[PDB]
């Protein structure tokens, strides 16, 4: 029923006190943790009067999960369940999956192998991490790596944040990407990407704000995941389980990735305008600025897409709204595949951050899929890659972190087979 | 006579959900409250659907099987749904994936004998058992796995039983599921060769036929579930009441099949008129076939008119004259000689009860054998095919303990079972 | 095209029962890391006290004339015992 | 007739407390109070458990042995505990170590001619003694070594009134104890030889029953004691009724025992209901028959179902057609021939009394002899030997004067018992 | 029905202040004797409004004991019941049993004969003591020898806190902890261990505190050792006397030493969060990081455990919690023992000191047993011994004291056979 989370590195970690933020938030919890089954999917009622969280906190440098114990919300999760190693960070991959991280490991588990426990019949984690960053994509690496051989009769939905397609920040990124994409890739269930970069774009031109604070891109993942979990395990005209998802949504085993995308994302101050309409919505939903990706369909076929849908939808504007679009042919979806639409549909409306930048409709679409079209965006960060590596670049922060030239050399190998595979899956009939 | 309802999956629970909220009120059983009937006849023939207790509950007997639990504690948290016994609800807190092989083999399989348990406890309640009607959907996995392997055992238990079977067959032009052909062809196969007596609903035949029919601008589920919940009351139900000339399952079934196949038929039900308006009362009565037997209104996907009939059963419930109704259907059988086959001198099985729809005058459930559905199991067995080809999403099946060769061979079964259909359109 | 082979599907008897008709589980290397795993979901779903003691310590064969200790030895299609102390009484298992 | 109850131990001891707590307020006598009695009729048979001294003070005649005060001074110092007269109280102040040997033959073997005094004072009180009921645990000293002595010296002064023994035979999955195979087998050696109708609770075989068929979550001791005491209720005091099939102690002996070991049963209660919702009343009888004879409902450790029968005892008490009565038994007896055994046409023995449990309509206490209790003196009898074989504890027996023969000698004896068993199971 | 109780050495006597602070704190009864049977199996209903403890302490240097008669709880005891011998204590076994202690004894058994006389029909003495002292290890060696003659007929069952693993603190400590072994072992009927080390763990592990004065410790014992005295000798849902004990607790007449363990050990400023369940602490027992002994169970196989529970529980959570912890198997029991699980249920919640650190929950489980596990513990503590009896080393110190190169050697061969025992009694089948 439930769906433990394991936000790591600062970034998903970030990301995670904003996801976090939006849920209490339209589940009447102050961040005491007190309200005034359900939801019970995300979060524990322990006794008694709290809530707390259902899910854990992994970062190397204190700084970042320091933040959290400051701020309101302070009071919202227990002292213990954010895990941290002093220690250091490095934004190298191979130190944090293999010589520092791996300290911490063993402790980290013991939480999601103590809070695994404590619930009832669980489905899975909900993991955020940040690709390409040293304790985000090393580290969970490892951690998901741990988890499909102690649940791997469970769900690994990783919520990935990957390199931004030119505004990229570490100078070593890929390499911590190529890396933590072939070390989870044969662990996780259906991993779900937000584009830093692309995301902006939404903020730059579908909301107007070139003061982007990484506190928004948050509030919208914040968002889109809201989608997600949250309402989804919530009860609903059209219920979606998390393993739907994986099911609906993966016609392959490499723990393959959807791209998540949101409608309504109109800013606060056009708050007044009259509303947009099911098919508006519906429609945006196939345009390539609005998907936090900067994997616009340049070709990618959709080959499978779960439409979530949340607050006062007719299932008939539904079973029409997405015939409209099975027929636009210009939106080409996969041979193999006849029909591909999960139209998952949720009761409760969305709900807006009270003073943020986020409109505030009263329904939306949270449209996550698989697309031929991350053939690019994977293909892009993997040229990267070989770059640096055609000369060793910043290796030798590796090796000497108990690595080799194996790991790097086999895991691009790896990637490889990931740019044929989501060519062959596709372009072909 | 009795019967035992069977709710399959989230869908054929929805379904239940309304099919129950109807039949109660057409048989004045307020939630947990008894027979405020209207009528005294509301009460003769009750047992059919419900059994004796206290002396004021009379418990719906149906079967409420899922492996999601949001679902049944929507069903059982809303209205009517505190009436169900709690021994009803057989849950599977599993994760419920939508697949056919999820839901039929690994952990549909597990739930079952702790429902069969409750199907015989059920079926050994009283009187003389008739039959198992059976909602659910053929584009998930509690509906068309699971549910289709409720039937496999009680087929196995009670081949003496008949088994209405209603099936939710994949809309055409948009699928409410992506894998939708692969847990449908899997779940057509296990009817084809278990129920004998299937009423195949689009939610897309409905939308039409309740947007059009119904200027209804805002057909939400609960309104497509009521249509059809409509049409499961006439047949059924309906005719465990008097009537001039009264049938039964079996007379239906035995009307109904002329060839083994077990055959799905398409229900249709006779006054559709928009509310306030429309109320034009053109009710006479060759106002009810010319509804009855047009194109549009037929909760199927396809057209008759697409496809001769093999057998037609207008389960007609509100006082008529025995001549302008056996009469009609005849200048019906007549102008439409085209399609009608010809092997039958009569066609049509006119049935007629007396009480009507609680509060209506007078309607007619129509429940036709034509050979077009014949361009559904197609469209169906096609999608498979294109799909098929690739395995796409073959993993989440095979991957759950199935075979390569047990797609191949529904496929090829419901696939042939088209074939044979058209066997009688020439 | 990855190398695959699926799970194992088995028919889980409990020794000493000739009244069960055992449980089908489901074995692989994604499932299962060891017997031992295999042995502790096999407490769970085959949890009892009459027949086992304490649920399910070993896998033994149709027969019982030896215990499995490794998934390689597990068969498709194939028909297993539970066992934890008490010895083989030999019953119509497949019969 | 009349009967002299016997808490030996805590165990046997704090179920007193149960036992007559319940027999109590079904027979209307409120802590030192008299007869409340709703009716008149709870009252022309009491005499059966009382005495007559006062005029509203009739005392429970039992007895109530054991070696630890603290426990017969919190049954004596809470609620009904101030009905028994101090006469009653037969403690040893000493040490009432966890042996079954420090309670038979070195502590227990001097407070017993203080007990049999009483035992005899009570006895010789008046009209014609039945029998005694014996409650403990076989897993402990005060329990099976002293009562198991109780009951040795019992048999010799009147080997003709019956010997009735409620024993908490050890639990199988998790034991309240460690030696408990020792104290058990030992005191088991001393039932198989001395008492004539035995009826064998498991603290766990309640707890399922308690927490599966009473959705009951928190079963404290209370609880599964008050259960039990609910069963012997049913038994003896019940059929003390009138009834229009009435049987007594004897009947049900001489009706049970085919084969003079003494065997031993395993009990059940009719409507074991959850509070609110379950109560559904479904008591017409085919009901409660489906209760008593279903595997999980029997007291018992094991299942029926794993082993025929020999006798059984529906002891019902609750207006009913002997026709619903006599004939359902027979379907159960058809419907499960395969377990019954044969060479008794019919292993059943109805009973039937009248008024029924006090706040209740119909109930029916269920006294099975069943072959399947082989699989527990089995268990039993193993969990010595794994542990004999390396002496573990015996040093707190030898070193209490006892004999390393003395356990071979019970062992083997209760272990030949498990051999004769299967003589009919086969 | 009472149970008499010794605190000898200092340290006995430091725990035994503390162990004698909970007991009034949870009776009602201020440090003034005066409260405003059940509990008589431990206190003396003396003149008409007082409650004079049921016990006596010895130690040779009168600093420790004197602090007893200053602070409140000067008015509890008898000015009489508090021993002392002005003389000199000496860190050495030999000095404190024969020449110096001896002395005392006399003295000393005329109160626990005097106190044991005032009584009714008692059931043993509880006695403290601190394996590896002076006063502590030898002293009692001949107080508990003499007892084991003058009583033979009751239950001996010594409460010890035998030598840290690795911190220990006298230099000789071996010496004093393989000689008080052997001369009690011969006397005692159980005998209850706590680990001064491994209960520091506890204190920085589950409880968060680099602070831990010795007044600590001294309250948790004092907290294990309530559950097993104060609230058992109190009615409740499942009894269990004292005898009890060593009857479901040893296997053989060796005074077997089974270790102390409690549940519930949470801080205060936790005080406040969600309580935790019945399963939780059942399965807390199981974890070798909460036991009072640095015995980890690293394959020492239980052979009965006494789990002895208070507050709030419903048989069945426990005939079900234990139920479920039968059937981990990586807890193993000895073959021999089919079911070894004393359950003992009090009602009253436990009683945690108003302000000290102790969490304060309404439910604990102190359980007890007897572990194939210490196997080890002696095997640490008697190679110790011989690394410096192999040189003699302080030798010199007892011989001149009354002893011999015999006492010595004897009572190494003495626990050689504790090691064999301790071994055959388990690993084999
Ligand atoms: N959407 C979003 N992206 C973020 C956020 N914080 C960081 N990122 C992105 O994630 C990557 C940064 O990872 P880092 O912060 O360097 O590292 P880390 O993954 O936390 O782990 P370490 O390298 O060991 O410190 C960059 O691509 C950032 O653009 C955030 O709050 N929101
Ligand atoms: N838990 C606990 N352990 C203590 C306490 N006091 C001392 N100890 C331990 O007990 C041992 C100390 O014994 P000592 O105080 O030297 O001696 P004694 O046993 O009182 O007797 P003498 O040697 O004659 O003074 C060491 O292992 C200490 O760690 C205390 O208050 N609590
Ligand atoms: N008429 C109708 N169709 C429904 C309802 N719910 C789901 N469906 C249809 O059922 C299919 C989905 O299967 P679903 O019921 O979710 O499967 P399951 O719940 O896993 O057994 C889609 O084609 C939907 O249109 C409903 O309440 N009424
Ligand atoms: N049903 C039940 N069992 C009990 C009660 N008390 C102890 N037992 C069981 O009795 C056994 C222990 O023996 P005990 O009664 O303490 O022995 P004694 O007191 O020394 O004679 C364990 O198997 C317990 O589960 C009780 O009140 N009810």
């Amino acid at each position: 029923r439930e769906c433990i989370s394991i936000h790591v590195g600062q970034a998903g970690v970030q990301i995670g006190n904003a996801c976090w933020e939006l849920y209490c938030l339209e589940h009447g919890i102050q961040p005491d943790g007190q309200m005034p089954d359900s939801f019970n999917t995300f979060f524990s009622e322990t006794g008694a009067g709290k809530h707390v969280p259902r899910a854990v906190f992994v970062d190397l440098e204190p700084t970042v999960i320091d933040e959290v114990r400051t701020g309101t919300y302070r009071q919202l999760f227990h002292p213990e369940q954010l895990i941290t190693g002093k220690e250091d960070a490095a934004n190298n991959y191979a130190r944090g999956h293999y010589t520092i991280g791996k300290e911490i490991i063993d402790l980290v588990l013991d939480r999601i192998r103590k809070l695994a426990d404590q619930c009832t019949g669980l489905q899975g984690f909900s993991v955020f991490h940040s690709f390409g960053g040293g304790t985000g994509s090393g580290f969970t690496s490892l951690l998901m790596e741990r988890l499909s051989v102690d649940y791997g009769k469970k769900s690994k939905l990783e919520f990935s944040i990957y390199p931004a397609p030119q505004v990229s920040t570490a100078v070593v990124e890929p390499y911590n990407s190529i890396l933590t994409t072939h070390t989870t890739l044969e662990h996780s269930d259906c991993a779900f990407m937000v584009d830093n970069e692309a995301i902006y774009d939404i903020c730059r031109r579908n909301l107007d704000i070139e003061r982007p604070t990484y506190t928004n891109l948050n509030r919208l993942i914040g968002q889109i995941v809201s989608s997600i979990t949250a309402s989804l395990r919530f009860d609903g005209a059209l219920n979606v389980d998390l393993t739907e998802f994986q099911t609906n949504l993966v016609p392959y085993p490499r723990g393959h990735f959807p791209l998540a995308t949101y409608a309504p994302v109109i800013s606060a101050e056009k708050a007044y305008h009259e509303q947009l309409s099911v098919a508006e919505i519906t429609n945006a939903c196939f345009e390539p600025a609005n998907q936090m990706v900067k994997c616009d369909p340049r070709h990618g076929k959709y080959m499978a897409c779960c439409l979530l849908y949340r607050g006062d939808v007719v299932p008939k504007d539904v079973n029409a709204a997405i015939a409209t679009i099975k027929t636009k042919r210009t939106i080409q979806f996969v041979d193999w595949c006849p029909t591909g639409f999960k139209v998952g549909i949720n009761y409760e409306p969305p709900t807006v951050v009270p003073g943020g930048d986020l409109a505030k409709v009263q329904r939306a679409v949270c449209m996550l899929s698989n697309t031929t079209a991350i053939a690019e965006a994977w293909a892009r960060l993997d040229h990267k890659f070989d770059l640096m590596y055609a000369k060793r670049a910043f290796v030798h922060w590796y090796v000497g972190e108990g690595m080799e030239e194996g790991e790097f050399s086999e895991a691009r190998e790896d990637m490889a087979a990931l740019e044929k595979d989501y060519e062959e899956v596709g372009v072909d009939s | 006579r009795e019967i035992v309802h069977i709710q399959a999956g989230q869908c054929g629970n929805q379904i239940g959900a309304k099919f129950w909220e109807v039949i109660s009120d057409e048989h004045g059983i307020d939630p947990t409250g008894s027979y405020h009937g209207d009528s005294d006849l509301q009460l003769e023939r009750i047992n059919v659907y419900y059994n004796e207790a206290a002396g004021n509950k009379y418990v719906p007997r149906a079967i409420l099987v899922d492996l999601e639990p949001g679902t049944m504690d929507s069903v059982r948290s809303g209205p009517f749904g505190q009436i169900f016994r709690p021994d009803n609800f057989v849950f599977g807190q599993s994760g419920a994936g939508n697949n056919w092989a999820k839901g039929h083999y690994t952990e549909g399989a597990e739930l079952v004998d702790s429902v069969l348990d409750v199907v015989r406890k059920e079926s050994e309640s009283c009187d003389c058992l008739q039959g198992f009607q059976l909602t659910h959907s053929l584009g998930g996995g509690t509906g068309s796995g699971m549910g289709t392997l409720l039937i496999s055992k009680i087929r196995e238990e009670y081949p003496d039983r008949i088994m209405n079977t209603f099936s939710v067959v994949p809309s055409p032009k948009v699928s409410d599921t992506v894998v939708e052909p692969y847990n449908a062809t899997l779940s057509v196969h296990q009817l084809v060769e278990n129920t004998d007596e299937t009423y195949c609903i689009d939610n897309e035949a409905l939308y039409d036929i309740c947007f059009r029919t119904l200027k209804l601008t805002t057909p939400t589920y609960g309104d497509l579930n009521h249509l059809v919940s409509a049409t499961m009351s006439g047949v059924t139900t309906c005719l465990r009441f008097p009537g001039q000339l009264n049938a039964d399952l079996r007379k239906l079934a035995v009307n109904m099949v002329p060839f083994p196949r077990l055959h799905f038929f398409m229900p249709g039900f006779a006054p559709l008129t928009s509310r306030g308006s429309q109320q034009y009362r053109a009710l006479t009565v060759p106002e009810l076939t010319q509804q009855m037997f047009d194109a549009k209104n037929m909760m199927a996907a396809c057209d008759p008119r697409h496809g001769r009939y093999l057998t037609v059963a207008a389960v007609f419930r509100g006082r008529m004259s025995m001549k302008e109704v056996d009469e009609q259907m005849l200048n019906v059988q007549n102008k439409n000689s085209s399609y009608f086959v010809e092997w039958i001198p009569n066609n049509v099985k006119t049935a007629v009860c007396d009480i009507p729809p609680r509060g209506l005058k007078m309607s007619a459930t129509f429940i036709g054998n034509s050979t077009a559905i014949q361009e559904l199991f197609k469209r169906i067995s096609e999608q498979f095919t294109a799909m098929f080809r690739r395995k796409a999403f073959l993993h989440w099946y095979t991957g759950e303990g199935m075979d390569e060769m047990e797609f191949t061979e529904a496929e090829s079964n419901m696939n042939d079972l088209v074939s044979e259909y058209q066997q009688y359109q020439d | 095209l990855s190398n695959e082979k699926k799970a194992k599907k088995v028919r889980f008897y409990r020794n000493g029962d000739r009244y069960f008709k055992g449980i089908v589980y489901a074995v692989s290397s994604d499932r299962f890391r060891s017997f031992d795993a295999l042995l502790a979901d096999l407490t769970r779903s085959l949890s009892d006290n009459i027949n086992l003691p304490q649920g399910v310590r070993y896998i033994y064969t149709i027969d019982g004339s030896r215990k499995i200790g490794s998934m390689d030895e597990l068969e498709e299609g194939e028909s297993y015992v539970c066992s934890s102390d008490n010895f083989f009484k030999k019953v119509e298992y497949t019969k």
